[PDB]
């Protein structure tokens, strides 16, 4: 059976906040299709030959 | 068939006759007189616009 993620309790509390004190700079890729291959066919040529 | 017939470097067995591409398509021909390997290419086509 699949694991979904690891389980975290986040530590919360009614006076209690997380503040970072430092950061990084993360470079992500992200790939997008843009066109196909631009196709035609001569149909009389295809089924007739 | 129909096309242009052309010397080749493809290198039939002995008892081989035809060439065929990928997609079924025949590709070559042994001459069965003088027993060297053609080519066939199809005749040139295209859209007018
Ligand atoms: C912040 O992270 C860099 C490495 O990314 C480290 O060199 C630097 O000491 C860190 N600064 C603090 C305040 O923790
Ligand atoms: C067919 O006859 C020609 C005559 O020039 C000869 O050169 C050739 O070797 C012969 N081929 C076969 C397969 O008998």
């Amino acid at each position: 059976t699949m694991s979904l993620g690891a389980e975290n309790s986040v530590a919360y509390s009614n006076n209690s906040i997380a503040i970072p004190t430092n950061f990084t700079i993360s470079v992500t890729t992200e790939i997008l299709p843009v066109s196909m291959t631009k196709t035609s066919v001569d149909c009389t040529m295809y089924i007739c030959g | 068939g129909t096309g242009v017939l052309t010397e080749s470097n493809k290198k039939f067995l002995p008892f081989q006759q035809f060439g065929r591409d990928i997609a079924d398509t025949t590709d070559a021909v042994r001459d069965p007189q003088t027993l060297e390997i053609l080519d066939i290419t199809p005749c040139s086509f295209g859209g007018v616009s």
